[PDB]
RNA sequence: GGAUUUGGUGGAUUACUAGCUAAUAGCA
């Protein structure tokens, strides 16, 4: 928090944290692990100090 | 922000942290002082042993410092402290907010610069006066007199004249009668470095741009000129050892050597000191000797002697190149690893980003020593793979040591950072070891684990598989799969029957070392950390990413403690060696002690930089933690290893605003009697009622080849309670108690025996300290038996004694009570 | 389980330095070589600090506020040691021979007697944090030319007497502006000045000379100077004067001469109060009490310490340590007692709690090598090289039977039967081992069949059997008893230094010279286990030696070993500085122990200054006694072994049990939770959860919190894998506490509940047992013998006719 | 999960037959008979019908006669071969006992599919003589569980010499049918026979 | 020879007994004189069996 | 003595009006003379 | 570029309260 200058909440990807996305305001939180994986998290802001991604995302060949 | 169970004690591995040292003199020896933070250190040149340390710390970081025989003179802020070995004697404080920059003191005068370019001048009270303390007047420079003040300096033989430099010029005030004397002619280039020569009438001033300028004040005239083309000036000084040399510091990190008379370069030392880190930030010749010393912001303090010319003739030209003589430094940057060496506290083991490992020794600071990286040449005889430029390893992620088999082969594992193998070290040998321990599967090690017995070496892959080998010979001997994801921690109890795992899938592996089976696994719900095993109590704490720790029993695999309140990740923590407290470090700022008997957070503490580390000592006596900023180890004490700490919770919501006693304190007293029905034996050694029974038999051997008793015995004789006498009765000596005894009347009416008996009646019928009263009525026949029975006819002694028998008769129980036990005692023991 | 401290050292009770009493008076403290020991007189308590100089000590103090010990070694060097909390606050060395230390009776003050440098610093406050640099210094003060003899203080806190090889007595001032008052020196002595004291008034300065001589100055008109008013002079043949001590309240002097003797007077009347006679060697120090009553004399060269009261002629202490090292040592079945023998040929008995030795004796004549008790406890069997085999009863401490060899043999090991019938000895010179009978004393046969000495000897207490070993790489296993007599020989890789036999008698260990420690089944004579030692030893470089300790192989091997009487552990010592506890059924390590840390012993360091050298050799070499464990023994009633050694007994204890070691402990279970039970009148459950948290603090609330009448209900109930800790627990509580009843109480409920299991699992239970036998032995019976006593006393009074 | 403590594969330079690796696998009776099923069905032949130890071949040079009770620490097997050589002419040959019983164990498996060691325990078990007779007449008496497997063994192996002294059946052959009809219980075997009239015998004297 | 002798034992190859003597001046009595032999790991006696081609590496 | 030291592998000790103090008593303080005579000999 | 041997010095091998001295104080 800029104004108060606490700590909200502490997101924790599965993997390092390489590239971040955010969309809207707070809306969602895309960011790129340096395994290869993409984690979503939804609604960030709103236990409750520690979240863990949502949704994840990954590419692999058909040959695998 | 202060904690009941630690408090700070000092700084270990900084020697200095830039600012410029000071040198003073007393007698024949010297002495360096140097800046550590707020603190202050002190040097001895003949050994760079630690003489002192500031007796407490400074509010503000101290900026200049200045020493004169045994004074010391520091400033910070918008005060100069005066110190005597380590310990303050007197502050001055200034009258404004424009915080202190330069420092000088020559005679009676005490001359502060402040950052708005005013010069304040302090005088003493007394001429005898050790020290100046009288505030004399106020001297402030102006833009049109000059620029900005590059340091305040003194020559000789100039009568209350302050020699002002600036970066515009040079300028010279009385500060007896506070008037501008002259001023020296503008210089093109900016001032950077002023040192007062060894002759009269000439300074040294170094600019910006590699010019050194050895001004003549008397004749306000340049006298010479030497050129340090693309370098910049950071220290001066002279050789006064009779040979006409000039050293000139640069930022740079090198360091130059000139011959005034021969005007030539006699010798350049390159890189000594970090550029990044201001290069050679003082450098100062030893008065009278062809020694001198060099510092750096890279937390190092060198030593550097000329050697006697090997020229029978003309040794001038012939002149040895400076060779290092010794030094004391530390880590350039914060340490990101501690250990603690041994049993004892006397050798730390620290690593840092600058890939570096260091043995810092609490017990003395020369011990302290750097571990070598000299490979040692491999077995099979092939060439090393590697850089020929020689390359520091990288930075170690992890640690772990033992002692149990210290000095027959390596006894340390190390980690480096996107690296995939294990380095060994040998404490003895404080050198690099022949092992080199890879995952095998291609993934990056992250923990590193010790049996206790020293003979075997695990490592924690990312890929989850873990490697054990054997530290002798360096041979993989077992792999183990369980962990799909990173290992991040391996625990192995004294004993190396059970081996624990656990990592960040969530996972804790329970295993069977001897037979290698997998004894269980438990799921815990967040990601886990980092573990901590105490192979006394047999219990090991995680660091869940879910900001807690969880504490579990190997020998029952369940969670047995959960711990709750870190508002951000848990940077370290550790066991206490009784196993009963764990401390924690998070980066929330935030240093909590949990006991684990109650398993709450007794105490917390809030740190300015985050601590990086937390170790105990194995004496517990002292805690040892690293920080975010800082190249030194903080060092606490345990106030708890000298007194008892109560273990109520502490409040949360305090704490978040600054960012039933026996039980509190773990104790407990045993009831003086537990029921009135109940005998109970005094309060005191059992020897006592031998001794009172058998005291002349003791008192023979020992031999070379109205009173208070009386009058609280008739006093309660009145009052038909003997307490008071009988609670004195107990606390006399045996000697005193036979002699009492001894003196009771024995004629008639034989009042004062009567009482007694009833008083010993009365402390029968209390059940407490019943064994002293069968004593003193032992002791009552042996001094009065013959007239006990002479008399005993008569009502008063008679009923006295029937009365103490029907109490008397009634302590039986105990006979069948006690013999009773013997007889089961015998039996079960027996048959 | 293997958490023990050292706890107190027993053999000796005085060394050297100067020993001080008490702020009160009841306590003692006496510098015991590398260590000091402090006695509890009135309390009959003893204790030994942790901390150790690196040599022996040299001077020591104690504030009056008994807060704060000081003690400095030979070195200069100074432990400051919080005297409460026996934690060390720091370390500091003087870089002198440091002669004397003393508080200033105000205690802000303390001056040392350093060279011929009195300096006087300034005490750190106990309260306050440790700091880098708690003293401060407030004067370096130099009259004398030579080394300073002794100090004092003046009772105001403001002026010193020193006492120099100067043949000169000084004064000083502590305020520099009273420097004018006192800045005078004392002359006219013919030798050294001992002492020199104040008057209670003050106005009387009295100074003795090594000669025998006592000058009492006073400040009079020849205008007023100090003077020699008064000669008085010590008239002994020989003896010099060494040291004193004076009491200004009661006007008492104490002066021990080099002869032996001391004598007490009175001053200024020099009325000899008294004088008595301690030997032939010097009386190392002298030291009053604060009242004045007490006078604590102590020798080095036997170690002897006594503590006289002059007003009754009586003798409050008297001990001496034994003037070598313990050959051997043997606990009592109950443990309250431990006899220790020695190569003077003299045999004493100590008692663990009070520190002091009960009784010795000197039959004897040689070095007496072994001691052992029968099972009974009732007798006590010992063996020496002068040839013989002397038995011991403790009731009348005679010796009712010696035996000895036809040819004159030199016996260096013993057992006894458990039976306590038959008497076997062994030899280093006859390589047969000898056997008698203790009712007649006839040597039975001499079982034959080693081809080396017989180095040790053991009997079963449960089979009878005997197991021997020597020299010969073998060990036979007699069946002595029966009509047929068989012998099982058992080969072994080298050579046998030690044997412990299991209290089970199933098996037996072997340590060898390889370093090893080797389980046999006795039964089944076959081998069953193995440790390895060698490397775990810790051997230092002599002085002396040529060849680095790491290549060295002079102690790699345990000259001695015992189980633990569970049977689980066995403890190992030898001629070298580690103690090593193993654990059987697993072979490894528990724990190691440094048995000394002192550099004036020789093998204690394994690493030597290179300084010391010089291309002549070493300095120290301008022999010294080496760091050895004779023998080794655990408690029988407590979790506790005592390791035999040079400087005397080690006691190593697990009582202060400040470690949490909770067992099957969960989140319900919180001392709040035990005493919410016991709030709750559940008291099997309050009972239950604390001995899963394991806190002696919180069994003690639970134990005495339960009513009598439900006693019997809570001991049917108790689960079986607690039975032992409350075993445990009870007899160590019942030894010292006063509930004699509740507890008797308890043990009646708990024995009568579980008899059974008792019987079933006796070696689980043996030590708490004992424990418990102890107290209903040594204290619960002696209660009543008074109680009974008296009772019969009684009925003669009144039954019986008194006239004429 | 997994543990992994061979990383190569292992090849010497002398070949071992694969069946040598197989054996290091589990240590079985001749390489070809596995202890771990053998159990004593008699609760007091236990202790004394040793069978918990595996050996590869019945000769051990153990020292068996040292003290009194040493015999019950011996392998079953290896009592059956010393018991087996007897008559003088196979006094000294312990070598034909070893390849008479591994014969033996041979057919045995061939004519039941169960493990012969478990017949042979069986046999043993079957054939132990619980009650006895001692002259005074006769009165009856108890047997100790080592007396048992002792006079079990002795009578096994003498029924079986005996029925082939002078017969064309071989000592391998009668062997198998003895112990493996006293495994049944059968009075075919001769053990059983005796077995059965000494304790009819000491029940008359009862 | 004696001289021979004497430099060995401060070389810490003697053991009288189960200890090694770096003494040279130690008295051995009629009974001990029978137990002064060489330490076990020392060099000459594996020099020793070297010779008489009886080295067994197990002892050592 | 003088052989021991010389024969010892371990340091050997030296050996050893007015009342002399009885450093050492062979028996305990509080015991009695007359109790530790048994009845046989009393 | 790799390996073998070796000379010298530096820090420890004892727990860190300033130097020098002719030392109640002077010197530096």
């Amino acid at each position: 928090d800029i104004h108060s200058g606490m700590t909200k909440c502490v997101l924790v990807a599965e993997s390092d944290i390489k590239e971040l996305s955010h969309s809207g305001q707070a809306d969602s939180i895309a960011v790129t692990t340096e395994d290869g994986s993409l984690e979503i998290f939804v609604d960030p802001l709103v236990g409750n100090k520690s979240k863990k991604s949502s949704k994840k995302i990954q590419i692999v060949s058909k040959d695998g | 922000k202060n904690s009941k169970i630690f408090s700070p004690f000092r700084i270990i591995g900084n020697v200095s942290n830039g600012v410029p040292f000071a040198t003073g003199t007393l007698g024949s020896t010297f002495y360096i002082v140097t800046c550590v933070g707020k603190t202050f250190q002190i040097y001895d040149a003949n050994t760079l042993h630690l003489l002192f340390v500031s007796e407490k710390e400074t509010p503000s970081s101290i900026v200049a410092l200045s020493a004169h025989f045994h004074y010391v003179y520091a400033a910070y802020e918008n005060k100069v402290g005066i110190y005597k070995r380590g310990i303050e004697e007197h502050l001055l404080e200034l009258e404004t907010d424009a915080n202190v920059e330069h420092l000088c003191i020559f005679g009676d005068y005490l001359c502060a610069s402040t950052d708005d370019n005013s010069i304040f001048i302090y005088k003493k009270s007394d001429p005898q006066d050790k020290y100046p303390s009288e505030f004399y007047t106020k001297l402030t420079v102006t833009e049109i007199q000059g620029g900005e003040i590059v340091s305040l300096q003194h020559l000789a033989t100039y009568l209350n004249k302050l020699t002002v430099v600036t970066k515009s010029n040079v300028l010279l005030f009385n500060v007896r009668t506070g008037k501008l004397v002259f001023t020296s002619n503008e210089f093109p280039d900016q001032i950077t470095t002023a040192e007062p020569a060894p002759v009269l009438d000439i300074i040294a001033l170094g600019t910006v741009t590699g010019e050194v300028i050895m001004f003549n004040m008397r004749k306000g005239k340049r006298i010479r000129t030497i050129k340090i083309p693309q370098s910049r000036i950071s220290s001066l000084s002279f050789r006064t050892d009779g040979s006409s040399h000039l050293s000139v510091g640069t930022s740079s990190g090198d360091l130059i050597f000139y011959d005034l008379d021969r005007r030539s370069r006699i010798h350049v030392l390159k890189n000594i000191h970090r550029e990044s880190y201001g290069g050679v930030t003082q450098a100062t010749f030893l008065n009278g000797q062809p020694i001198i010393v060099t510092s750096g912001g890279d937390n190092s303090l060198k030593e550097y002697v000329f050697d006697p010319s090997l020229s029978q003739g003309s040794g001038d030209v012939v002149v040895q190149p400076p060779r290092y003589l010794r030094s004391r430094g530390g880590h350039s940057q914060p340490p990101s690893y501690i250990a603690f060496a041994d049993s004892q506290s006397h050798f730390m083991l620290s690593a840092s980003k600058d890939r570096s490992l260091w043995s810092f020794s609490l017990r003395k600071d020369a011990q302290s020593q750097e571990m070598s990286q000299r490979l040692h040449k491999k077995q099979d005889g092939g060439r090393v793979g590697g850089s020929t430029i020689k390359s520091k390893f990288p930075e170690i992620v992890a640690l772990a040591i033992e002692n149990a088999r210290i000095g027959e082969w390596e006894n340390i594992i190390t980690a480096h950072k996107d690296e995939k193998f294990a380095r060994t070290w040998d404490m003895r040998n404080k050198r690099v070891g022949r092992w080199t321990f890879d995952t095998t599967d291609d993934g990056f090690v992250k923990s590193v684990a010790m049996s206790q017995c020293g003979n075997f070496g695990f490592i924690g892959s990312s890929n989850g598989s873990i490697t054990i080998y054997n530290m002798q010979s360096g041979i993989l001997r077992k792999k183990y799969k369980l962990h799909k994801r990173a290992v991040t921690g391996i625990s192995l109890d004294g004993m190396n029957r059970k081996m624990v795992s656990c990592g960040l899938d969530g996972i804790v592996g329970f295993y069977d070392f001897n037979k290698s089976t997998l004894l269980g696994k438990l799921k815990l719900d967040a990601p886990i950390t980092a573990m901590v095993y105490h192979r006394s109590s047999d219990l090991f704490a995680l660091a869940l990413d879910d900001l807690s720790i969880v504490v579990i029993d190997a020998v029952t695999q369940r969670v047995v403690r959960q711990l709750w309140g870190h508002s951000n990740r848990i940077t370290a923590f550790d066991f206490s060696p009784e196993g009963r407290w764990i401390v924690s470090a998070s980066l929330d700022s935030t240093i909590r002690t949990w006991d684990l008997p109650t398993g709450g957070c007794i105490d917390g503490i809030i740190v300015d930089n985050v601590a990086t580390n937390v170790k105990f000592s194995p004496n517990g006596d002292l805690l040892a933690t690293t920080h975010v900023t800082g190249n030194g180890i903080c060092i606490w004490t345990n106030r708890a290893q000298f007194k008892t700490v109560s273990t109520r919770t502490i409040d949360e919501s305090e704490f978040a605003r600054m960012a039933l006693n026996d039980i509190d304190f773990n104790t407990y007293t045993s009831l003086e009697q537990i029921d009135k029905e109940l005998l109970t034996l005094s309060i005191g050694p059992r020897s006592k009622m031998n001794t009172l029974l058998h005291l002349d038999v003791i008192r023979k051997r020992s031999k070379p080849k109205e009173s208070h008793f009386t009058k609280q015995l008739r006093e309660g004789s009145q009052s038909k309670d003997y307490s008071s006498l009988l609670a004195t009765l107990i606390n006399f000596s045996p000697a005193a108690v036979d002699l009492e005894i001894r003196s009771l009347n024995s004629f008639e009416p034989f009042d004062e025996i009567v009482w007694f008996i009833d008083a010993l009646t009365q402390g029968l019928k209390s059940n407490k300290n019943f064994e002293l009263y069968e004593t003193f009525m032992s002791l009552l026949f042996k001094a009065h038996g013959d007239v006990i029975h002479a008399n005993n006819k008569n009502q008063d002694i008679a009923s006295a004694l029937q009365n103490w028998e029907d109490v008397h008769k009634k302590e039986d129980r105990l006979d069948d009570l006690v013999k009773f036990c013997m007889g089961v005692a015998a039996f079960v023991t027996t048959a | 389980k293997s958490d023990f401290k050292f706890s107190n050292l027993l053999g000796t009770v005085y060394r050297q330095g100067n020993i001080t009493f008490s702020d009160d008076g009841k306590q003692l403290l006496s510098p015991v070589g590398n260590r000091v020991s402090v006695f509890d007189l009135i309390n009959n308590k003893s204790f030994t600090f942790e901390y150790e100089h690196r040599k022996n000590i040299a001077a020591i103090d104690l504030n009056k506020q008994g807060t704060l010990l000081i003690s400095i070694d030979e070195d200069g060097r100074a432990i400051l040691v919080n005297f409460k909390a026996r934690n060390v606050l720091h370390h500091f060395n003087f870089k002198e021979k440091c002669s004397a230390v003393k508080f200033s009776p105000d205690g802000r003050l303390f001056a040392l007697a350093s060279g011929r440098f009195l300096q006087i610093w300034k005490t750190p406050d106990v309260n306050k944090d440790r700091q880098f640099a708690p003293f401060v210094r407030h004067r370096v003060h130099a009259g004398h030319f030579q080394d300073i003899t002794s100090l004092t203080w003046s009772q105001d806190s403001r002026f010193i007497l020193t006492t120099s090889k100067d043949l000169s007595a000084k004064i000083w001032s502590v305020d520099s502006e009273e420097k004018n008052l006192a800045a005078t020196t004392f002359n006219g002595h013919r030798d050294y000045v001992m002492g020199a004291f104040f008057s209670h008034d003050q106005e009387k300065i009295y100074t003795v000379s090594k000669d025998g001589a006592v000058f009492v100055w006073e400040f009079t008109k020849r205008k007023y100077s100090w003077r020699i008013t008064k000669k008085h002079f010590f008239y002994a043949n020989q003896a010099k004067v060494k040291c004193v001590t004076f009491h200004p309240a009661t006007r008492l002097l104490a002066v021990g001469f080099t002869s032996g003797e001391f004598r007490l007077y009175d001053l200024p009347d020099f009325t000899l109060i008294q004088q008595l006679s301690m030997g032939q060697n010097p009386v190392n120090t002298v030291s009053v009490n604060q009242t004045g009553e007490w006078l604590a004399f102590g020798s080095s060269k036997l170690g002897q310490l006594l503590v006289y009261e002059w007003q009754s002629e009586s003798y409050i202490l008297k001990q001496q340590g034994h003037f070598d090292s313990t050959n051997s040592l043997a606990y009592s079945p109950d443990g309250s007692r431990v006899v220790t023998a020695s190569e003077d040929g003299k045999i004493k008995v100590w008692d663990i709690t009070s520190g002091f030795c009960l009784a010795t004796f000197e039959e004897h004549t040689s070095s007496v090598t072994a001691v052992q008790f029968a099972k009974r406890g009732q007798v006590m069997f010992s063996s020496s090289l002068d040839g013989t085999v002397r038995a011991w009863d403790l009731i009348r401490y005679r010796n009712f039977r010696t035996f000895t060899g036809t040819e004159r043999i030199q016996f260096n090991c013993l057992a006894v039967d458990p039976s306590g019938e038959v008497v076997c000895a062994g030899s280093l010179d006859n390589f047969d081992i000898h056997v008698w009978s203790v009712q007649t004393g006839q040597l039975l046969d001499a079982l034959s069949g080693h081809e080396g000495p017989v180095s040790c000897l053991s009997f079963s207490q449960e089979n009878s059997v005997l197991a021997s070993a020597s020299w010969d790489k073998t060990i036979r296993i007699w069946s002595i008893f029966g009509r047929s007599q068989q012998v099982e020989p058992i080969e072994v890789y080298s050579d046998v230094l030690a044997l412990s036999m299991r209290p089970d008698g199933k098996e037996v260990a072997v340590s060898t010279l390889k370093g090893q420690i080797s389980i046999f089944n006795i039964e089944d004579a076959k081998q069953v286990g193995n440790i390895d030692c060698r490397k775990d030893i810790i051997s230092g470089r002599f002085n002396q030696d040529r060849f680095t300790a790491k290549n060295s192989e002079r102690s790699k091997f345990f000259t001695t070993i015992h189980y633990s009487f569970d049977g689980m552990a066995i403890v190992a010592g030898g001629n070298n500085n580690s103690i090593c506890l193993y654990d059987v059924p697993n072979e490894v390590l528990l724990k190691r122990f440094i048995v000394s840390r002192n550099m004036a012993l020789n093998g204690t360091l394994e690493f030597l200054n290179s300084k010391k050298m010089t291309e002549a050799g070493s300095l120290d070499l301008i022999m010294r006694p080496e760091v050895r464990v004779t023998s080794v023994q655990f408690s029988p009633t407590a979790n506790a072994f005592a390791a035999a050694s040079t400087e005397g007994l080690l006691i190593y204890s697990t009582n202060d049990t400040i470690l949490f070691d909770p067992f099957d402990l969960d989140v319900d279970v919180t001392p709040h939770s035990t005493v919410e039970a016991l709030r709750e009148k559940q008291f099997l459950n309050a009972l239950v959860m604390a001995f899963r948290l394991n806190e002696e603090y919180l069994i003690n609330k639970v134990y005495e919190a339960i009513p009598i009448k439900e006693i019997p209900l809570v001991a049917s109930n108790i689960p079986a894998i607690y039975l032992p800790r409350i075993l445990k627990f009870i007899g160590d509580f019942a030894i010292e506490s006063q509930h004699i009843e509740f507890n008797l109480i308890w043990i009646k409920a708990l024995l009568s509940a579980s008899g059974g299991y008792i019987n079933e699992h006796k070696y689980l239970f043996s030590t708490a047992m004992r424990s418990i036998q102890r107290f209903i032995v040594r204290v619960a019976k002696e209660v009543v013998n008074t109680t009974t006593d008296n009772k019969y006393t009684y009925r003669f009074l009144v039954s019986t006719d008194g006239s004429m | 999960f997994e543990v992994v403590e061979e990383f190569t594969p292992v090849v010497l330079a002398t070949p071992i037959p694969e069946e040598v690796q197989q054996a290091q696998t589990e240590i079985k009776l001749f390489n070809k008979w596995s202890f771990e099923e053998v159990e004593v069905k008699d609760a007091s032949l236990v202790d004394y019908v040793q069978v918990r130890q595996p050996i590869f071949v019945a000769h051990t040079a153990g020292r068996y006669a040292n003290k009194r009770f040493r015999k019950a620490q011996c392998p079953i097997i290896e009592r059956l071969t010393n018991s087996l050589m007897m008559n003088g002419r196979n006094n000294g040959k312990k070598l034909k006992a070893v390849r008479i019983i591994k014969h033996t164990l041979d057919i045995i498996n061939v004519l039941t599919d169960q493990n012969p060691i478990q017949v042979v325990v069986d046999a043993i078990t079957n054939t132990g003589p619980r009650e006895d007779t001692t002259r005074v007449r006769r009165q009856a008496v108890d047997v100790s569980p080592l007396r048992r497997v002792n006079q079990a063994i002795a009578l096994l192996t003498i029924g079986a010499r005996e029925a082939a002294f002078r017969n064309i059946k071989t000592i391998a052959e009668t062997l198998a049918e003895e112990l493996i009809n006293a495994a049944k219980g059968s009075s075919t075997s001769y053990a059983i026979k005796k077995k059965d009239e000494l304790e009819r015998v000491a029940k008359s004297n009862r | 020879t004696i001289q021979d002798a004497v430099k060995f034992i401060e070389q810490g190859h003697v053991r009288v007994g189960p200890n090694l003597i770096n003494d040279p001046a130690y008295l051995v009595t009629r009974n001990m004189e029978d137990y002064v032999t060489w330490v076990d790991n020392s060099k000459i006696k594996k020099t020793l069996l070297r010779y008489r081609n009886q080295i067994d590496d197990f002892d050592f | 003595y003088k052989l021991d030291v010389l024969s010892s592998v371990h340091f050997v000790p030296k050996p050893a009006e007015t009342p002399t103090i009885s450093m050492e008593d062979a028996q305990p303080l509080y015991m009695s003379n007359a109790s530790s005579l048994a009845p046989q000999e009393i």
